[PDB]
Parts: structure tokens; C-alpha cells; sequence
């Protein structure tokens, strides 16, 4: 693989890890989701533009619609916690426990 | 190339120009204002977050609407009408859900 | 919520499970997963609580990261094999990816930790959606891809799966989060055959299916979320409590009920394959899953825990609701096992 | 600059371990912009004009926006920056250091392999000799949505549809 | 009524009118209130409800004729007249009693209103019963987990139903509830003691008034007031509606309380809560022997319309 | 996958033309008689549940249970008997096709095997 | 990963006993830190000192077992001079058990542990002699 | 002595019963930590992840 | 559990993206066209077990034609000879390579 | 009764869930603005102070 797939394949793992490693804000956490989905949509991109996959150019486009609507869910999330809590800190979705 | 050097250049002047703005202007002395910034201590309403997220799938709708000009100029006219006229209609039964339930209330 | 938005959402939900199984696409299959986790979301959230929302919020965090690992699976099988049908993965790392991925969705540990909680949270009809109908796109997409499956990651997670169901179950009280632990057990159950032979794991999701649907159909009925609330039953309708004993019974597993047909099959088709040692230990560890499955029987027929006075006043009036399913369910999933030839009809 | 693209892909590492290490909202959110800015230059480098300014109009335009927005109500942080506190500060150095090993394993050994193989050569050779003529393939196929993708725009549009339904839902209280 | 008819469209707010409200009538005992609302319910054609007694739900159900007291409430208000700190726990288990058949109350009154449209008139309420209780723990009649475990039940029924519109307060001096309970004759109620009495105004007064005046109006009455039921009729209706949570409800949200209400095994779901108080706590064995002898009374063996014992036939068919 | 995949399948069909070619299961077969019990059963479960005399309310409703059971098992034992036979008729074709694979070997006589003796004492 | 477990089994038994330990240490090492990270990660250790302490102490007990068990095994199977009993196993398994004992300072936990491990090492020789198949490849 | 409390009702049941017992009550214990926090599950998450990757390759 | 509606109702709803020798919109040709053409034709029908040792040959060709792995490490090997040799002063790029003479039309 | 079966020092202090799965509202802090509608505004002309 071109080193350009190898630094964007590398950019959607460091995006993961921040998201798996939260730290304080859920809005963190969501920006290194969205980040993830930015990534996959220059892969699918380059690669379908490479292969000259042209009906597969949509591929990407209907990627990022429904990235951008599993976002505006995770908002709505954050928001609805945010005014039941007061913020929007990972630690205060503690009760449901195991 | 040229694409870039034009952004190279604006943005360079932009710079320069907040350089000359931000740091040349407070060289003049202008004595002291010993004046502290009294502050002693939230409307996060969903009135404006609605107005956000409603603004995302729209957008997302544009988006898919975009293809459009291009997209007049396949053989299969009626097919590509149909589903034009579909995304458009489903733009405007989104609208019609907000306005007819509690939505666009801004 | 209004009902017809309820239904529309229902239905939602169903056509994403659908298109995930009709689809011959790779991105349409994610888009069917999308589709899913958006009309879901609102159905856990029906009833508005705070455990609704963080519920719902932990729900969403890890289908998200299951969806985005996913169709980054996806994304590098294009790449190493320039190839979208649903087939045969023609490149390792995306293969393990994709397996994590599904994984995660169906709540196989060690990706079971969202599972008891989101169930706890979450209301016992949405209990009982995702404990039933979310298992079934993430285990079509395995079933498809079953030959590229590593046996070794599947049978590690499957028997993890076994054990930390069995573990959490016999610690919970919650009704809910009981089911939800012996539902990570009986998907490792499911996922252990699925390397071996796909029609046992399709029998066995089909009678987990049927158990799961007539537990939470009796819960339901019972309205009782922990254990002595489900005691108080045996004064008001002692029918339901034992026709729950009979299917917590099948659910152990203990024979003739129904509950011992997946498991029989399961252990032919793994001893077919030469393996011995791993249904010994899944069906040794089954029988931790009895013992959690035995108290809650005792505590609700097999024993009488003391009740209420205002139980008397509950004794007058009569539930309106009629779950109609619910009778079937019950035969189907307790008198089933002299029906096991049946299983050519999977085939 | 016949290694432009390759600089373009490690600013876009750098802007992600910038926004990966979970600093200030603020902060992230630019350090979201920049990578995206990035990421839409690679894809026109690599000819996809449409799709660079769909990631431009839409993800950075709206999506970013919109996740902007929320920051700015919900304002309950301490701004600190990715070279603030050592939680970010040695995270996004850290971050910084495994790209630079990756590239100097990448450059100065051709076959460099961590768990896939990358080849050192210029990605200009990737590049693939043909003419489209009077032709944007890449606008071509994407306008085949509407034609060949009825399907995919029937399912596409259904989604959006009870997108803003769930949305209302559960944004009701 | 379900899902289906609200889909169909059956929408509850077309039947509510102005006159549609939930009025309560609440005070001391024997404060003549029951005269006062049932004047109301006349001169406002609304539905008056007898105020809830321990065999309310023997009247709901069944034939309506009241079951034996063991079968159906297995408490007596006599005995907490005459013996208020008895060890067999009598006062909070009549309590307990009283609160679940007063919610039932509350349930069935909603559910009336959202079907005719036609008003309410009731005697006190789920609201009002909390003063018996906290008169009864000032007394010392009954202990603090008691009290606690009432606080428990409340909080997690209560708040499912909607306060109502009106509440209207008969105000009767202490000494003149006294001299009228010696004229009722009741010897249970001459029993009662004075500082009872002084304990549920002052609850009132203290509580229950300003909580209800903040969430809509509190008609207060003197006992020569209440008398003149035109004036009591007409300040109700120069009410405010604007009084109550009710101006803030819609179809949806009607539709919900109304399939809340019909399921009254729901309505009462949380009366049963599974706190071991030794008061309301039923041992195992009594439990048993209790549901069975329940069973076997006529007409409750099966569900209504299958108990061929009372004379329902075509069974085969039904 | 075993016969998932098999050639000339057609998708999403529950008893193919071929099946008719298999004797159709008798109405009177035990398999269908235990699908009706169970139709039964479920009929007097129903019952319970809404606390009507088990034995005798709906008549027509444990009717439509066990017709309802008997209908369905009819034609799932006609598809369990069309796989099963797909089973043998496609084993022994590949037996045929290949006979290397599947030797007959030589059948000898217990008088010329030996077996060793294990004296149990 | 399966390369450790190859410099294990490629050392003949009861042949090279420093050597077998060695690599018996390095997976019973590996075994540790792998449970180390789990742990730091569900039980979020409170200072960073103590997650190094927690991670020493897990790594170090889990190494020593291993190389109790590998030396054991080896020497066992060197001075009875049969490398293919499952008693070497066996007796290496209790020995670990016993050191598992030791380290968590409880003679309970050392019996049981003995007894258990020993078993399952007994049980690992006699699949690698007879072919027992934890995870079998699809075959059918 | 020896039969009936030492071996029956003693040391047998520690042998076998008792000891299983105990061993899944701790297990259950560690298995329902009871925390219920995402940073540490999904700090779990990405161990698995990188584990698996090693480990299967 | 693909329920295979597509083939059984003769409905086209995804297919047509599964593939890059499908027809694509104003027959725009597949850069790896002839390469997925003959590893499609090789694996018709013969089975997946089967194809993947049959038409080893065609998925190898093909999956070179789309990543280009190996062409690419056989030119890094002619450049760096090629700089090895430049460093020693043992070649001289010709000029033509250099540009010095003018491309052909 | 109680969270969990088998109960650990840590655990024994926390609470059962609610009866109801409404967990209490807490804090309930106002978010109410108090605006003040300073002079220098041009609505207020220079004079006028609205606390609003």
C-alpha cells in the first residue's frame, strides 16, 4: 500500500484509541467518532478514485450522510445528559453499574 | 499550484494584517487602565441546539442534492426524475413533520 | 410517544434487521446496521428516565464504535480485494476487524459490558427487543461470513461469552440484568457452532428467540423487575410464576424441555469436528447458568415469599392486556425436543 | 513537491493525534477542522473535486459546525491547550513520535510493514495513465445515484426522514 | 379504548370542555365536606365520588356489595379509634389501605373524565390522605418507617396522575369538629382524641394548602361559607383554569394518563412495593389461605363473564 | 453451510416441485399428531394465562390452536422429509461419483479375523 | 504469541531445563502483563506508582509460577528419565500452584491452586500426546 | 468423629462442593464489578482489540 | 440468513455496485476491468472452496492490477540501483530521460 | 433483596435502584436568566435600569 493509505489507515486507529480512551467530556469522545468517519470517507474516496470505480463515487457520499446522522443522534444524546446532569462528563452516566 | 499560492497568499496577508493590528497598535503607550475584570459567579435552551441539529439533516439532504445538474443528463430521464422529485419530497415531509408537530419553534 | 411514530419506528428497525439479511452489498448491509441503531435509540428512550438516557447514551457510544469498525473492515477488503458482495473476506486484518465489530453488537464478551447495563436501563418491552430482534442482523452477517470466520477469535469468544454470563448471573438480583448475563451466555452457546455448522446456531437463536420472548412476556405480564417483586406473584397469579419456573428450567437446559435441543445439537456438531474438550467446559459451565436459573425459580414458585396487604386489593381486578403470542411461545419453548428432526427444515 | 501528498498525509496524522488526544472542546474541534481541511486536499490531489468540497460544505461546513455549536451552549470546561495539562500534552507528543517512527520506518526502508505492507515510493506512482475526455468521472458516477441508485437514495431518504423524527423524539424531554 | 383508537382518532381533548375539572374537597373530620361537594357536583353537573372508604374497590369490582374485611383490606378503622397504638400494626395497614383505594379513586375519576368529558367532584384526595398520616407518626400511632415506606408508595404513584383543578378546604375549628363528632353519636368517633384533630388542620393548613395553592387555587371556606353552596359553585367558575397542569397537557400526553387509568392493576402496581414492614407485611401461609378463600367467593374464581356460577353461559362459545 | 448452497436451489422457496416426487406425510403421522397436542396445549395454557376455565372456555379458540398446529406441521414434515431426502440422494450420488474415496474393502469372516482375549477374572 | 508457546515446545522435554524454564517464564510473563492491563484498566489503579506496583507484582507472581512449573516439568522428566509421563506435568502444575500459594501469602489458595493446575498441566501433556484439539479446525 | 464429621460433613464437602461454590461466588464478584463506567470498559475494549490483533494476526 | 429476495424476485438492488466489470453509467471503463472479468469468469459457479486454489492465478493478477504491490517494489528496486549507481558515477541518465530532447506527440 | 446477590464492603453502602426507573431530579438548578437591561442601551436612553 501507498504510504498516503498507510498514514490515513494509521489517523482512523489513532482517532479509535482516543475514543476508546475517553478522558472527561462525552463531546471528546464524539468529535474522535466523527473524526473516525472523516478517515474512512479519504479511504473509500482514494481508493474508489484509484480503482476508477465510478459507480462506487456514491459510496462515500452516502458514508458521510449517515455519519453525519449517527452524529446528530450522539448530540442529542450529549444534550438531553448534559441538562439532566449539568455537564456533559463521561463520569456522570454512573447508574446503571456491572 | 496556483490554487494553493492564492490561499498561501491570502492568508499570509490576513496574518500580517492581524500582526499589524494585535501587536503594532498596543506598542503606543497609553498608560495603565489598573482596571480588573470584575466577574462574580446557564441558557443552555434547546431553542437554539434544534435549530442546530435540524440544520445538520437538511444539510445532509442538500448534500445528496447536490449531484443534481450532472445528473440530468443520464438516458433514464424518468427514472432519475422520479427519484429527484423523491428527495425533494421527502425534504419537504421532514419540514412538514417539524411544523406540524412541536418543531420551528426556533 | 405517539403510536403511529412508535410503529413507523418499529417497522424501522425491522427493515434495517431486513435489509442487513437481503442485502448482497456490503454498504448496504452497514446502512441496514445505521438504519437500525437510529430507529433504536428512540425506542429505549420511550419512557423518559435519566437510567433511559444514560442507557441509551452507552447503547449508541458502542453500536457506534461496532459500525465504524466495521465499515472500516469493510473499507479494507475493497481495498485488498476491490470486491462489495457479502462473500468470502479476502484480507486477514479486516476479517479479525469485522469479527470485533459484529461481535461488539451482539455483546459477546469482553464486549458484553453495555449488555446488563443498557437492559437495566432500558424498560422490559425494550428489554426484550434488544435481547431478541438486535441478535439477529449481527449473527446473519456471521452466518454469511462464517467461512472466513477464525475458528480460534470465535471459540475464545463464545466461551469467554459462556463463562462471564454464567459469572454475572449468578451475582445479579435484577430481573433484567439476569436475562440480560444468560443472554451473553446463550450467545456464546450460538456463536460457538457458528465456525462449524450455521443451521445449529440458526436452531438455537430461534429457541433462545422463543425462551427470551416468554420470559419477558411473563415479566411483563407479572410487572416485576427484581426478585421479591416477582415473589409477590405466586399470591396474585400463581399460573404465571410456574409456567416462568418451566421456562426458566428450559432455559438451563435440563432435559426434555426444549432448552436441551440446541444444546444436544451443538455438542454433535462440535463432536462431528473432533473438538471434545470445548462442549465439555461450555455445557460444565452451563450449569452455572441452572444454578441462577434454579434460584430465581425457587424464589418465585418453587417457594412463597411473605406479601402485602394491598395485594388483596390487586386480587379483585384483572389484567386487561392479553399478550396473544405468549401461550405458543411458551409451548414452543418447553415441549419442543421430540420435534429435533425438524431441523432439516433450517437446512 | 512531487512529495506533497505524503506531507499532506502526516499533517493529517498530526491534526488527528491533535484532536485524539481529547483536549479542550474548543481545541479539539479545530484540531477536527485542520485534518479535515488536510484530508479534502489529499482527495483533490488525488483528482476527487466533488467529494473534497462535500467533506469542505458538509463535514467541516455543517456536521463541525453543528457539533461547534453545542460546545459553545453546554460551556462547562477549563480551556486548555493539546500542549496544556501532561494528560494531552504527553499524549499528543507521544501521538507525534509513533507517526514520525512509522515515517522514518516507511522512508528510509522502502518495504515497511507493521501489520500492513507500505511500500516508500512516491504515491504518484499509484497514479494511474488514462484520459477521460469531455468526462468527470467522479461526478459522473455520483450523478448515477439518481439513476442507477434508486435504491440507495430510497433507503438514504427514509433514513433522513426518521433521522429528524428520532431526533424530535428524543429531544422532546 | 387503546393505541389503535388514539391512531384512529380519538383524541381526548376534543370531549374536555371548560367545565371538565378535577375539583377535591378536602378538611378536617366531620367537616360536612361531603355535603358541600356534592352541592357542587349539582350546581356544576359534574360526577360527584363518594369519598374512598376500605371496601371502595369491593364497590368497583365484583357485585359492588363490600367483602369480608379479612378478604378485602384486613384493617378497621374502628379499632384504630379506639386502640390507635395497637401492636398489630392496624393504623399504617389502614392507612396504606386508605392511600391505594384513594389512588384507585383518583385512577377511576380520571379515566371518567377522559371518556365522558364530564367533570369530577371528589372528597379529598391521594393529595389530602398524606395529612392522616403525618397526624397519625405526631401522635406517635404509628412509627417513622411507616411513614417512610408511605413516602415511598406516594412518590412513585402519585406523580403519574394530574393535581386537580380545584381544592376546595371546608375550615372547621378543632373545637367545633369536637362538638360535632359528640353529636354524631359514632362512639369510635367520640373516641377520637383532640390533638388527632389539631394534628390534621395543622397539616393542612401548614402543608397541604400552600402546596396546592401553588399549583392552582385554594378555595378556603368557613364552615357558614361552605354553607352557601352558590358561592361556593360560582368562585369555582371565576377560577382560572390557567390553575393546574392542565392547560399544559395535549392529546399525547391524555393518552398516556388514559391507558394509564384504565389498567387499574397498573394504577396500583406500586402499592405493593416489597418493603418487609412488619405492619403491612403478610406471612406466607395467611397469604395462601387468604387468596384461596378470595377464590373461592362467587364470581371471582374466573374472569368476569366465564364464572358460570353466578350464571354466565356459552363458556364453550366465550 | 452443508445444502445452503446447493445448485438449483431457488431462493426462498419452502417446498420445491421435486418434493411432490417424495411421498406427501400422512395426516395420521405421530409427528403430526404431537404438532396437534402441542396446538392443544397451547389452547389450555391460553386459557390459564386469562384465568377462563381451562378445559372449556373458547372451544373454538383451543379449535383454531390445534388446526392451526396440525396445518403448519403438515407441510414442515413434508419439507424436513424433501431435505432429508436431498441428504441420501446427494450422498450417494458423490459415493457413485467417487469411488476411489469410498473402497469396499474386503469382507472377511470372524473365523479368519483374530481378536485378542481380555480375560475378565 | 504462538511463537512463544513454539520456543516451549520446540525444547525437547526433560532436555534443556534452564532453557524451558526461560521460556515458560517468558509466557507466564507475558500472561501477567496481559492481566495487568486488564486489571489497570477495569480497576483504574489511583496513582501511577501503584499501577506500576500492581503490574510488577501480577507479571512477577504469574513469571515465577511459569518458571516453577517449566523447571519442574524439565527436571522431573530428567531424573526419571521419561519425558513423556503427564506426572512431570502434573508435579510441575502443583509446584506452581504451591508458589501461586506463596505469593498471595495464603496456604488455602496454594493447595487449591496446586491441585487444580497440576491437573490441567497433567491434562495439557496428555493432549500433546494424544492430539486432543482445543479448538478444532472445521471439518465435519 | 473421623466418618461422619471429619470426612462426611467436613472435608469432603470443603473438597469438592464447598471450594466450587466459593470459587464462582468470587468469580461472579469480579465478573459484576459493578462500576459501570465507559472509560473503563472501553479502555477494555481497546485492549481486547489490540490483544486479538496480536494474538490471531 | 441472506435471504437471497434480490435473485428470487429478479430485482436488481444492490448488484450493480458489486462489481467494477458491471456496467458503469457512459461505459466507463474499470481501471482493473479485464483482471475482475476473468477472475469472475474463472470462478463462475465452480464453488468458493474450489476458486480459491482453481483461480488463484486470475485473484493474484488481479489483486496486483489493483494494488500494484509488486510492480511498485520491482521499480523501488530499479531506482535505488539506479541512485547507487549515480553515487559511484557509474550511469548517466540519458538525456531524453533527462528531458533534454523533446517528448513525441 | 438489595443491588446485588453477593455483596462486597464497597458495595453494601449502594443504594438499590428505584422502584420506579426514575431516578430523583437533582440539584434542579434554575436556568432562568436574570438580564439586566443596562443604561447605555439605546431602548433605555441612558436612564433606565430593567432588571429583567
Amino acid at each position: 500500500m501507498p504510504l498516503v493509505y498507510m498514514n490515513i489507515i494509521m489517523a482512523f486507529a489513532i482517532a479509535l484509541a482516543g475514543l476508546l480512551m475517553y478522558r472527561s467530556h462525552l463531546m471528546s469522545s464524539l468529535l474522535c467518532l466523527e473524526g473516525m468517519m472523516l478517515s474512512l470517507f479519504i479511504m473509500s474516496t482514494l481508493i474508489i478514485l484509484n480503482t476508477h470505480f465510478t459507480l462506487a463515487n456514491m459510496m462515500p457520499i452516502i458514508l458521510l450522510v449517515f455519519a453525519a446522522c449517527e452524529a446528530a443522534l450522539g448530540l442529542s444524546l450529549l444534550v438531553m445528559v448534559s441538562n439532566t446532569y449539568g455537564t456533559d462528563y463521561v463520569q456522570n452516566l454512573n447508574l446503571l453499574q456491572c | 499550484m496556483n490554487i494553493m499560492l492564492t490561499l498561501l497568499t491570502n492568508v499570509t496577508l490576513a496574518s500580517l494584517l492581524v500582526l499589524i493590528a494585535f501587536w503594532l497598535p498596543q506598542l503606543n503607550a497609553y498608560s495603565e487602565k489598573t482596571s480588573p475584570y470584575e466577574c462574580g459567579f446557564l441558557p443552555f435552551s434547546m431553542k437554539f441546539f434544534l435549530v442546530a441539529i435540524t440544520f445538520l439533516l437538511f444539510d445532509l439532504e442538500i448534500a445528496l442534492l447536490l449531484p443534481l445538474p450532472w445528473a440530468s443528463q443520464t438516458n433514464n430521464l424518468k427514472t432519475m426524475l422520479t427519484m429527484a422529485l423523491f428527495l425533494l419530497i421527502l425534504l419537504a415531509a421532514s419540514l412538514a413533520y417539524e411544523w406540524t408537530q412541536k418543531g420551528l419553534e426556533w | 410517544m405517539n403510536p403511529i411514530i412508535y410503529t413507523t419506528l418499529i417497522m424501522t428497525v425491522m427493515s434495517g434487521t431486513m435489509l442487513v439479511m437481503i442485502s448482497s452489498h456490503w454498504l448496504l448491509i452497514w446502512i441496514g446496521f445505521e438504519m437500525n441503531l437510529l430507529a433504536m435509540i428512540p425506542v429505549l428512550m420511550k419512557n423518559f428516565n435519566p437510567r433511559a438516557t444514560e442507557a441509551a447514551t452507552k447503547y449508541f457510544l458502542t453500536q457506534a464504535t461496532a459500525s465504524m469498525m466495521l465499515m472500516m473492515a469493510i473499507i479494507i477488503n475493497l481495498l485488498y480485494s476491490g470486491q462489495w458482495t457479502i462473500t468470502k473476506m479476502f484480507n486477514p486484518v479486516a476479517m479479525t476487524m469485522m469479527t470485533m465489530a459484529l461481535a461488539m453488537k451482539l455483546g459477546l464478551s469482553p464486549f458484553h459490558f453495555w449488555v446488563p447495563e443498557v437492559t437495566q436501563g432500558i424498560s422490559l418491552q425494550a428489554g426484550l427487543l434488544l435481547l431478541t430482534w438486535q441478535k439477529l442482523a449481527p449473527l446473519s452477517v456471521l452466518c454469511q461470513i462464517s467461512q472466513s470466520i477464525n475458528p480460534n477469535l470465535m471459540l475464545t469468544m463464545a466461551m469467554l461469552s459462556i463463562l462471564i454470563g454464567g459469572w454475572g448471573g449468578l451475582n445479579q438480583t435484577q430481573l433484567r440484568k439476569i436475562m440480560a448475563y444468560s443472554s451473553i451466555a446463550h450467545m456464546g452457546w450460538m456463536t460457538a457452532v457458528l465456525p462449524y455448522n450455521t443451521t445449529m446456531t440458526i436452531l438455537n437463536l430461534l429457541i433462545y428467540i422463543t425462551m427470551t420472548l416468554a420470559m419477558f412476556m411473563l415479566l411483563i405480564h407479572s410487572s416485576a423487575t427484581t426478585t421479591l417483586s416477582l415473589s409477590h406473584t405466586w399470591n396474585k397469579m400463581p399460573v404465571i410464576t410456574s409456567l416462568m419456573m418451566v421456562t426458566l428450567l428450559s432455559m438451563g437446559g435440563l432435559p426434555p424441555l426444549s432448552g436441551f435441543m440446541p444444546k444436544w445439537m451443538i455438542i454433535q456438531e462440535m463432536t462431528k469436528n473432533e473438538s471434545i474438550i470445548m462442549p465439555t467446559l461450555m455445557a460444565m459451565t452451563a450449569l452455572l447458568n441452572l444454578y441462577f436459573y434454579m434460584r430465581l425459580a425457587y424464589s418465585s414458585s418453587l417457594t412463597m415469599f411473605p406479601s402485602t396487604n394491598n395485594m388483596k386489593m390487586k386480587w379483585q381486578f384483572e389484567h386487561t392486556k392479553q399478550m396473544k403470542l405468549l401461550p405458543t411461545m411458551i409451548v414452543l419453548s418447553t415441549l419442543v425436543l421430540p420435534m429435533t428432526p425438524a431441523l432439516s427444515s433450517l437446512n | 513537491t512531487m512529495y506533497i501528498a505524503f506531507i499532506l498525509s502526516t499533517i493529517f496524522v498530526i491534526g488527528f493525534v491533535g484532536f485524539s488526544s481529547k483536549p479542550s472542546p474548543i481545541y479539539g474541534g479545530l484540531g477536527l477542522i485542520v485534518s479535515g481541511g488536510v484530508g479534502c486536499g489529499i482527495v483533490l490531489n488525488f483528482g476527487g473535486s466533488f467529494l473534497g468540497l462535500m467533506v469542505f460544505l458538509i463535514y467541516l461546513g455543517g456536521m463541525l459546525v453543528v457539533f461547534g455549536y453545542t460546545t459553545a451552549m453546554a460551556t462547562e470546561m477549563y480551556p486548555e491547550v493539546w500542549v496544556s495539562n501532561k494528560t494531552v500534552f504527553g499524549a499528543f507528543v507521544s501521538g507525534l513520535m509513533m507517526e514520525f517512527c512509522m515515517v522514518y520506518y516507511a522512508l528510509k526502508e522502502e518495504e515497511v510493514e507493521i501489520i500492513f505492507k507500505f511500500n516508500g515510493l512516491g504515491d504518484w506512482v499509484i497514479y494511474d495513465t488514462g484520459d477521460s475526455g469531455f468526462f468527470s468521472e467522479e461526478a459522473m458516477g455520483i450523478a448515477a445515484l439518481y439513476s442507477y441508485g434508486t435504491w440507495l437514495v430510497i433507503v438514504t431518504g427514509w433514513s433522513l426522514l426518521i433521522g429528524v423524527v428520532v431526533i424530535m423524539e428524543i429531544t422532546r424531554g | 379504548y387503546g393505541p389503535l383508537a388514539f391512531v384512529l382518532g380519538e383524541r381526548t381533548t376534543r370531549k374536555l370542555t371548560e367545565t371538565s375539572k378535577v375539583i377535591t374537597v378536602d378538611g378536617n373530620i366531620c367537616s360536612g365536606k361531603g355535603r358541600l361537594a356534592r352541592e357542587i357536583a349539582e350546581k356544576l353537573g359534574l360526577r360527584h365520588f363518594p369519598e374512598a372508604g376500605i371496601h371502595y374497590a369491593d364497590s368497583t369490582t365484583g357485585d359492588g356489595k363490600p367483602l369480608d374485611v379479612q378478604l378485602s383490606g384486613n384493617c378497621s378503622l374502628e379499632k384504630f379509634y379506639d386502640d390507635p397504638k395497637s401492636n398489630d400494626g392496624n393504623s399504617y395497614r389502614l392507612q396504606s389501605w386508605l392511600y391505594a383505594s384513594r389512588l384507585l379513586q383518583y385512577a377511576d375519576a380520571l379515566e371518567h373524565l377522559l371518556s365522558t368529558g364530564q367533570g369530577v367532584v371528589l372528597e379529598r384526595s391521594i393529595y389530602s390522605d398524606f395529612v392522616f398520616l403525618e397526624a397519625m407518626y405526631r401522635q406517635g400511632f404509628i412509627r417513622k418507617q411507616c411513614v417512610e415506606h408511605y413516602n415511598e408508595v406516594k412518590k412513585v404513584t402519585a406523580c403519574e396522575y394530574l393535581p386537580p383543578h380545584v381544592v376546595v378546604y371546608v375550615d372547621v375549628p378543632v373545637p367545633e369538629i369536637q362538638s360535632r363528632i359528640q353529636k354524631k353519636g359514632n362512639p369510635h368517633e367520640m373516641k377520637i382524641t383532640a390533638a388527632y384533630l389539631q394534628d390534621i388542620e395543622n397539616a393542612y393548613k401548614k402543608t397541604f394548602l400552600p402546596e396546592m395553592s401553588e399549583k392552582c387555587e385554594v378555595l378556603q371556606y368557613s364552615a357558614r361559607e361552605a354553607e352557601d353552596a352558590e358561592k361556593v359553585v360560582e368562585d369555582i367558575e371565576y377560577l382560572k383554569c390557567d390553575k393546574g397542569p392542565w392547560p399544559d397537557q395535549d392529546d399525547r400526553t391524555f393518552h398516556r394518563l388514559r391507558m394509564l387509568v384504565q389498567n387499574k392493576l397498573e394504577v396500583l402496581n406500586y402499592t405493593t412495593i416489597p418493603v418487609y414492614l412488619p405492619e403491612i407485611t403478610i406471612g406466607a401461609h395467611q397469604s395462601d389461605r387468604v387468596f384461596q378463600k378470595f377464590t373461592e367467593l362467587p364470581g371471582r374464581k374466573y374472569s368476569p363473564g366465564y364464572n358460570e356460577d353466578v350464571g354466565d353461559k356459552w363458556i364453550w362459545l366465550k | 453451510t452443508m445444502m445452503s448452497g446447493r445448485p438449483g436451489r431457488v431462493p426462498l422457496q419452502f417446498l420445491p416441485n421435486e418434493a411432490r416426487s417424495l411421498p406427501p406425510p400422512k395426516l395420521t403421522d405421530p409427528r403430526l399428531v404431537y404438532m396437534g397436542f402441542l396446538g392443544y396445549c397451547s389452547g389450555l395454557i391460553d386459557n390459564a394465562i386469562r384465568r377462563r376455565p381451562v378445559v372449556s372456555a373458547g372451544l373454538h379458540r383451543q379449535l383454531l390452536y390445534v388446526t392451526s398446529f396440525v396445518f403448519f406441521g403438515y407441510y414442515l414434515l413434508k419439507r424436513q422429509d424433501y431435505m432429508y431426502a436431498l441428504r441420501d440422494h446427494d450422498m450417494f450420488a458423490y459415493v457413485k461419483s467417487h469411488p476411489e474415496d469410498f473402497p469396499e474393502k474386503d469382507k472377511k469372516t470372524y473365523g479368519e479375523i483374530l481378536e485378542e482375549f481380555h480375560p475378565v477374572r | 504469541a504462538k511463537t512463544l508457546l513454539h520456543k516451549y515446545s520446540d525444547i525437547p522435554e526433560g532436555t534443556e531445563c534452564h532453557r524451558k524454564a526461560y521460556a515458560s517464564t517468558s509466557i507466564g510473563g507475558a500472561t501477567g502483563l496481559i492481566v495487568s492491563a486488564y486489571s489497570i484498566a477495569l480497576k483504574p489503579p489511583a496513582s501511577f506508582l501503584e499501577g506500576v506496583a500492581r503490574t510488577g507484582r501480577y507479571t512477577f507472581t504469574s513469571a515465577a509460577i511459569g518458571a516453577i512449573f517449566g523447571l519442574t516439568s524439565c527436571i522431573s522428566a530428567q531424573v526419571r528419565e521419561k519425558p513423556d509421563d503427564p506426572l512431570n506435568y502434573f508435579i510441575g502444575g502443583c509446584a506452581g500452584g504451591l508458589t501461586l500459594g506463596a505469593r498471595t501469602r495464603s496456604y488455602g489458595i496454594g493447595a487449591a491452586a496446586c491441585a487444580y493446575m497440576g491437573l490441567t498441566a497433567a491434562l495439557v501433556k496428555m493432549g500433546q500426546l494424544e492430539g486432543w484439539q482445543v479448538f478444532a479446525e472445521p471439518k465435519v | 468423629k473421623s466418618a461422619s464429621s471429619l470426612l462426611d460433613l467436613i472435608w469432603l464437602e470443603t473438597i469438592l462442593p464447598k471450594t466450587t461454590s466459593f470459587i464462582q461466588m468470587k468469580m461472579s464478584i469480579m465478573v459484576s464489578n459493578q462500576k459501570g463506567l465507559i472509560k473503563l470498559y472501553f479502555l477494555s475494549f481497546l485492549i481486547t482489540i489490540m490483544i486479538s490483533m496480536t494474538l490471531f494476526n | 440468513p441472506f435471504f437471497d429476495v434480490q435473485k428470487r424476485l429478479g430485482l436488481d438492488l444492490d448488484r450493480w455496485m458489486t462489481i467494477q466489470s458491471a456496467e458503469q453509467p457512459h461505459k466507463i471503463p474499470g481501471r482493473c476491468h479485464a483482471f475482475e472479468k476473468e477472475w469472475i469468469e474463472c470462478a463462475h459457479g465452480i464453488g468458493g472452496i474450489r476458486a480459491e486454489k482453481e483461480c488463484k492465478i486470475e485473484f493474484d493478477d488481479f489483486v496486483e492490477c489493483l494494488l500494484r504491490q509488486k510492480t511498485m517494489k520491482r521499480l523501488s528496486a530499479i531506482k535505488r540501483q539506479r541512485d547507487k549507481l549515480i553515487k559511484e558515477g557509474k550511469y548517466t541518465p540519458p538525456p531524453h530521460h533527462l528531458g533534454k530532447e523533446d517528448p513525441r506527440p | 433483596g438489595g443491588a446485588v446477590m453477593y455483596p462486597t464492603k464497597e458495595t453494601a453502602h449502594w443504594k438499590p435502584p428505584p422502584w420506579n426507573d426514575v431516578d430523583p431530579p437533582k440539584d434542579t438548578l434554575v436556568s432562568n436568566l436574570t438580564l439586566n437591561f443596562g443604561p447605555q442601551h439605546p431602548a433605555a436612553h441612558g436612564v433606565l435600569r430593567l432588571v429583567m
